[PDB]
Protein backbone atom coordinates (compact mmCIF):
# COMPACT_ATOMS: atom_id res chain seq x y z
CA UNK A 1 0.00 0.00 0.00
CA UNK A 2 0.76 3.66 -0.62
CA UNK A 3 1.23 4.25 3.43
CA UNK A 4 3.77 1.16 3.38
CA UNK A 5 5.62 2.68 0.66
CA UNK A 6 6.08 6.54 2.13
CA UNK A 7 7.04 4.71 5.22
CA UNK A 8 9.88 2.52 3.21
CA UNK B 1 10.79 3.01 32.93
CA UNK B 2 12.14 5.85 31.11
CA UNK B 3 14.71 7.87 33.44
CA UNK B 4 14.18 11.89 33.62
CA UNK B 5 16.75 12.42 31.14
CA UNK B 6 15.07 10.03 28.80
CA UNK B 7 11.96 11.98 29.33
CA UNK B 8 13.27 15.30 28.47
CA UNK B 9 15.10 14.08 25.95
CA UNK B 10 11.67 12.50 24.52
CA UNK B 11 10.06 16.28 24.53
CA UNK B 12 12.76 17.85 22.82
CA UNK B 13 12.61 15.14 20.23
CA UNK B 14 9.29 15.64 19.91
CA UNK B 15 9.08 19.04 19.70
CA UNK B 16 11.89 19.35 16.86
CA UNK B 17 10.12 16.60 14.48
CA UNK B 18 7.27 18.69 14.63
CA UNK B 19 9.03 21.76 13.99
CA UNK B 20 10.38 19.93 10.96
CA UNK B 21 7.53 19.13 9.70
CA UNK B 22 4.76 21.96 10.00
CA UNK B 23 3.64 22.96 6.43
CA UNK B 24 3.64 26.30 8.19
CA UNK B 25 5.09 28.97 9.55
CA UNK B 26 3.76 29.95 12.77
CA UNK B 27 4.88 33.68 11.89
CA UNK B 28 3.55 33.77 8.43
CA UNK B 29 0.05 32.61 9.50
CA UNK B 30 0.05 35.72 11.44
CA UNK B 31 1.35 37.88 9.00
CA UNK B 32 -1.48 37.06 6.41
CA UNK B 33 -4.41 37.64 9.67
CA UNK B 34 -5.38 40.72 7.58
CA UNK B 35 -5.33 39.14 4.59
CA UNK B 36 -9.36 37.79 3.75
CA UNK B 37 -11.25 36.69 1.34
CA UNK B 38 -13.38 39.07 -0.29
CA UNK B 39 -17.13 39.13 -1.11
CA UNK B 40 -16.74 38.63 -4.57
CA UNK B 41 -13.54 35.91 -3.90
CA UNK B 42 -15.59 33.92 -1.39
CA UNK B 43 -18.78 34.14 -4.55
CA UNK B 44 -16.46 32.40 -7.01
CA UNK B 45 -15.25 29.78 -4.20
CA UNK B 46 -19.39 28.68 -3.70
CA UNK B 47 -20.18 29.16 -7.25
CA UNK B 48 -17.26 26.54 -7.83
CA UNK B 49 -18.68 22.90 -9.12
CA UNK B 50 -18.94 20.47 -6.36
CA UNK B 51 -16.09 17.97 -7.87
CA UNK B 52 -13.55 20.76 -8.33
CA UNK B 53 -14.17 22.16 -4.81
CA UNK B 54 -13.53 18.72 -3.07
CA UNK B 55 -11.20 17.70 -5.80
CA UNK B 56 -8.67 21.29 -4.52
CA UNK B 57 -9.68 20.12 -0.69
CA UNK B 58 -8.45 16.45 -1.17
CA UNK B 59 -5.06 17.72 -2.58
CA UNK B 60 -4.43 20.28 0.10
CA UNK B 61 -5.13 18.11 3.10
CA UNK B 62 -3.40 15.16 1.40
CA UNK B 63 -0.36 17.44 1.51
CA UNK B 64 -0.85 18.21 4.63
CA UNK B 65 -1.30 14.27 5.50
CA UNK B 66 2.28 14.07 3.49
CA UNK B 67 3.58 15.77 6.23
CA UNK B 68 2.44 14.00 9.29
CA UNK B 69 3.63 11.00 7.75
CA UNK B 70 6.91 12.79 8.00
CA UNK B 71 6.30 13.84 11.65
CA UNK B 72 5.48 10.09 12.16
CA UNK B 73 8.62 8.66 10.25
CA UNK B 74 11.20 11.22 12.62
CA UNK B 75 9.00 10.88 15.81
CA UNK B 76 11.21 9.16 18.43
CA UNK B 77 9.71 5.47 19.21
CA UNK B 78 7.12 5.49 15.94
CA UNK B 79 9.83 3.62 13.57
CA UNK B 80 10.84 1.33 16.77
CA UNK B 81 6.95 -0.08 16.58
CA UNK B 82 5.90 -3.39 13.93
CA UNK B 83 4.76 -2.13 10.31
CA UNK B 84 1.50 -3.06 10.82
CA UNK B 85 0.90 -1.03 13.37
CA UNK B 86 2.78 1.96 11.97
CA UNK B 87 0.24 1.53 9.46
CA UNK B 88 -2.69 1.30 12.14
CA UNK B 89 -1.85 4.60 13.35
CA UNK B 90 -1.21 6.48 10.65
CA UNK B 91 -4.41 5.45 8.94
CA UNK B 92 -6.36 6.32 11.68
CA UNK B 93 -5.04 8.91 13.18
CA UNK B 94 -3.29 10.85 9.82
CA UNK B 95 -6.49 13.21 9.53
CA UNK B 96 -6.89 13.41 13.45
CA UNK B 97 -3.48 15.81 13.15
CA UNK B 98 -4.20 17.32 10.68
CA UNK B 99 -7.54 18.23 12.54
CA UNK B 100 -5.23 19.48 15.51
CA UNK B 101 -3.01 21.23 13.65
CA UNK B 102 -5.40 23.27 11.96
CA UNK B 103 -5.80 25.29 15.07
CA UNK B 104 -2.43 27.49 13.77
CA UNK B 105 -4.18 28.32 10.56
CA UNK B 106 -7.16 29.45 12.44
CA UNK B 107 -8.36 32.97 13.59
CA UNK B 108 -10.57 32.50 16.39
CA UNK B 109 -11.57 36.21 16.50
CA UNK B 110 -12.73 36.30 12.85
CA UNK B 111 -13.74 32.66 12.39
CA UNK B 112 -11.36 32.38 9.49
CA UNK B 113 -8.97 29.47 8.08
CA UNK B 114 -6.01 30.08 5.88
CA UNK B 115 -6.78 28.61 2.35
CA UNK B 116 -5.12 28.87 -0.84
CA UNK B 117 -3.27 31.94 0.03
CA UNK B 118 -5.86 33.64 2.30
CA UNK B 119 -8.41 33.22 5.43
CA UNK B 120 -11.86 32.47 4.50
CA UNK B 121 -14.99 31.92 6.67
CA UNK B 122 -16.49 28.31 6.72
CA UNK B 123 -18.82 30.11 3.66
CA UNK B 124 -15.57 29.70 1.25
CA UNK B 125 -16.54 25.16 1.34
CA UNK B 126 -20.22 25.21 0.76
CA UNK B 127 -19.49 24.20 -2.76
CA UNK B 128 -18.43 20.25 -1.14
CA UNK B 129 -22.13 20.45 0.43
CA UNK B 130 -21.11 19.04 3.94
CA UNK B 131 -21.51 21.96 5.48
CA UNK B 132 -22.41 20.06 9.14
CA UNK B 133 -19.00 18.75 8.92
CA UNK B 134 -17.48 21.88 8.04
CA UNK B 135 -18.59 24.00 10.06
CA UNK B 136 -18.06 20.83 12.91
CA UNK B 137 -14.69 21.48 11.83
CA UNK B 138 -14.69 25.03 12.26
CA UNK B 139 -16.24 24.12 16.09
CA UNK B 140 -13.45 21.87 16.76
CA UNK B 141 -10.33 24.43 15.91
CA UNK B 142 -12.00 27.71 17.53
CA UNK B 143 -12.17 25.24 20.57
CA UNK B 144 -8.62 24.47 20.99
CA UNK B 145 -7.92 28.21 20.10
CA UNK B 146 -9.50 28.71 23.44
CA UNK B 147 -7.10 26.66 24.90
CA UNK B 148 -3.91 29.08 23.69
CA UNK B 149 -1.59 25.96 22.45
CA UNK B 150 1.96 27.06 22.01
CA UNK B 151 4.14 24.79 19.55
CA UNK B 152 5.49 22.83 22.20
CA UNK B 153 2.04 22.04 23.26
CA UNK B 154 0.83 21.21 19.86
CA UNK B 155 3.61 18.57 19.09
CA UNK B 156 3.27 17.10 22.16
CA UNK B 157 -0.32 16.77 21.96
CA UNK B 158 -0.64 15.29 18.61
CA UNK B 159 2.13 12.93 19.25
CA UNK B 160 -0.01 11.14 21.54
CA UNK B 161 -3.26 12.00 19.10
CA UNK B 162 -0.87 9.26 16.51
CA UNK B 163 0.23 7.07 19.09
CA UNK B 164 -2.86 5.72 20.81
CA UNK B 165 -2.95 2.32 21.97
CA UNK B 166 -6.88 2.16 21.62
CA UNK B 167 -6.69 1.84 17.36
CA UNK B 168 -8.49 -1.37 16.50
CA UNK B 169 -5.56 -4.19 14.58
CA UNK B 170 -2.73 -3.73 16.78
CA UNK B 171 -0.70 -6.34 16.22
CA UNK B 172 1.52 -5.29 19.44
CA UNK B 173 -0.58 -3.38 21.57
CA UNK B 174 1.55 -3.69 24.63
CA UNK B 175 4.67 -2.02 22.72
CA UNK B 176 2.17 1.19 21.67
CA UNK B 177 1.15 1.25 25.32
CA UNK B 178 4.86 1.53 26.38
CA UNK B 179 5.60 4.11 24.04
CA UNK B 180 1.90 6.22 24.03
CA UNK B 181 2.52 6.55 28.33
CA UNK B 182 6.59 7.82 28.06
CA UNK B 183 4.69 10.48 25.44
CA UNK B 184 1.89 10.79 28.09
CA UNK B 185 5.06 11.32 31.04
CA UNK B 186 6.77 13.51 28.10
CA UNK B 187 3.63 15.59 27.88
CA UNK B 188 3.08 16.47 31.81
CA UNK B 189 6.75 16.88 32.19
CA UNK B 190 6.21 19.89 30.18
CA UNK B 191 3.10 21.22 31.25
CA UNK B 192 4.08 21.23 34.76
CA UNK B 193 7.58 22.91 33.77
CA UNK B 194 5.30 25.86 32.44
CA UNK B 195 2.79 25.59 34.68
CA UNK B 196 0.07 24.86 32.24
CA UNK B 197 -1.22 21.02 33.37
CA UNK B 198 -4.59 23.02 33.68
CA UNK B 199 -5.32 22.46 29.85
CA UNK B 200 -5.23 18.95 30.35
CA UNK B 201 -9.25 18.88 31.42
CA UNK B 202 -9.78 21.34 28.92
CA UNK B 203 -8.99 18.71 25.90
CA UNK B 204 -10.91 17.09 23.97
CA UNK B 205 -13.09 13.97 24.69
CA UNK B 206 -10.93 11.04 22.63
CA UNK B 207 -14.14 10.81 21.03
CA UNK B 208 -15.02 14.17 19.23
CA UNK B 209 -11.68 13.63 16.83
CA UNK B 210 -12.85 9.85 15.76
CA UNK B 211 -16.79 11.43 15.42
CA UNK B 212 -14.62 13.71 13.18
CA UNK B 213 -13.11 11.34 10.85
CA UNK B 214 -16.51 9.33 10.60
CA UNK B 215 -18.04 12.20 9.41
CA UNK B 216 -15.45 12.66 7.25
CA UNK B 217 -15.49 9.31 5.87
CA UNK B 218 -19.52 9.41 5.33
CA UNK B 219 -19.35 13.17 3.14
CA UNK B 220 -16.57 11.11 0.93
CA UNK B 221 -19.24 8.30 0.59
CA UNK B 222 -21.86 10.72 -0.56
CA UNK B 223 -19.59 12.66 -2.85
CA UNK B 224 -17.98 9.31 -4.49
CA UNK B 225 -21.45 7.79 -5.23
CA UNK B 226 -22.44 10.73 -7.20
CA UNK B 227 -18.85 11.13 -8.86
CA UNK B 228 -17.04 7.62 -8.75
CA UNK B 229 -14.92 8.88 -11.64
CA UNK B 230 -13.75 12.01 -10.63
CA UNK B 231 -12.04 10.25 -7.52
CA UNK B 232 -10.61 7.60 -9.59
CA UNK B 233 -9.12 10.26 -12.14
CA UNK B 234 -8.48 13.15 -9.80
CA UNK B 235 -8.09 12.40 -6.17
CA UNK B 236 -4.71 11.71 -5.00
CA UNK B 237 -4.31 7.85 -4.79
CA UNK B 238 -3.15 8.33 -0.69
CA UNK B 239 -6.31 10.34 0.24
CA UNK B 240 -8.55 7.50 -1.67
CA UNK B 241 -6.07 4.65 0.33
CA UNK B 242 -6.79 6.63 3.70
CA UNK B 243 -10.75 7.45 3.20
CA UNK B 244 -12.65 5.99 0.60
CA UNK B 245 -14.62 2.20 1.46
C1 LIG C 1 -14.47 17.56 2.05
C2 LIG C 1 -13.19 17.43 2.94
C3 LIG C 1 -11.93 17.64 2.06
C4 LIG C 1 -13.30 18.41 4.15
C5 LIG C 1 -11.98 19.12 4.56
C6 LIG C 1 -12.04 20.63 4.16
C7 LIG C 1 -11.08 21.59 4.95
C8 LIG C 1 -11.53 21.71 6.43
C9 LIG C 1 -9.57 21.22 4.78
C10 LIG C 1 -9.13 21.20 3.28
C11 LIG C 1 -7.67 21.72 3.21
C12 LIG C 1 -7.23 21.65 4.68
C13 LIG C 1 -5.93 22.41 5.07
C14 LIG C 1 -4.72 21.90 4.23
C15 LIG C 1 -3.40 22.33 4.79
C16 LIG C 1 -3.21 22.83 6.03
C17 LIG C 1 -1.81 23.24 6.47
C18 LIG C 1 -1.42 22.80 7.90
O1 LIG C 1 -0.21 23.51 8.22
S1 LIG C 1 0.80 22.88 9.16
O2 LIG C 1 1.76 23.91 9.48
O3 LIG C 1 0.06 22.51 10.41
O4 LIG C 1 1.35 21.68 8.56
C19 LIG C 1 -2.56 23.10 8.92
C20 LIG C 1 -3.89 22.48 8.43
C21 LIG C 1 -4.36 23.02 7.04
C22 LIG C 1 -4.66 24.55 7.14
C23 LIG C 1 -5.64 22.22 6.59
C24 LIG C 1 -6.90 22.50 7.47
C25 LIG C 1 -8.18 21.78 6.97
C26 LIG C 1 -8.49 22.11 5.47
C27 LIG C 1 -8.85 23.63 5.30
Amino acid sequence: TLLQLLLG
Amino acid sequence: YASLTEIEHLVQSVCKSYRETCQLRLEDLLRQRSNIFSREEVTGYQRKSMWEMWERCAHHLTEAIQYVVEFAKRLSGFMELCQNDQIVLLKAGAMEVVLVRMCRAYNADNRTVFFEGKYGGMELFRALGCSELISSIFDFSHSLSALHFSEDEIALYTALVLINAHRPGLQEKRKVEQLQYNLELAFHHHLSKTHRQSILAKLPPKGKLRSLCSQHVERLQIFQHLHPIVVQAAFPPLYKELFST
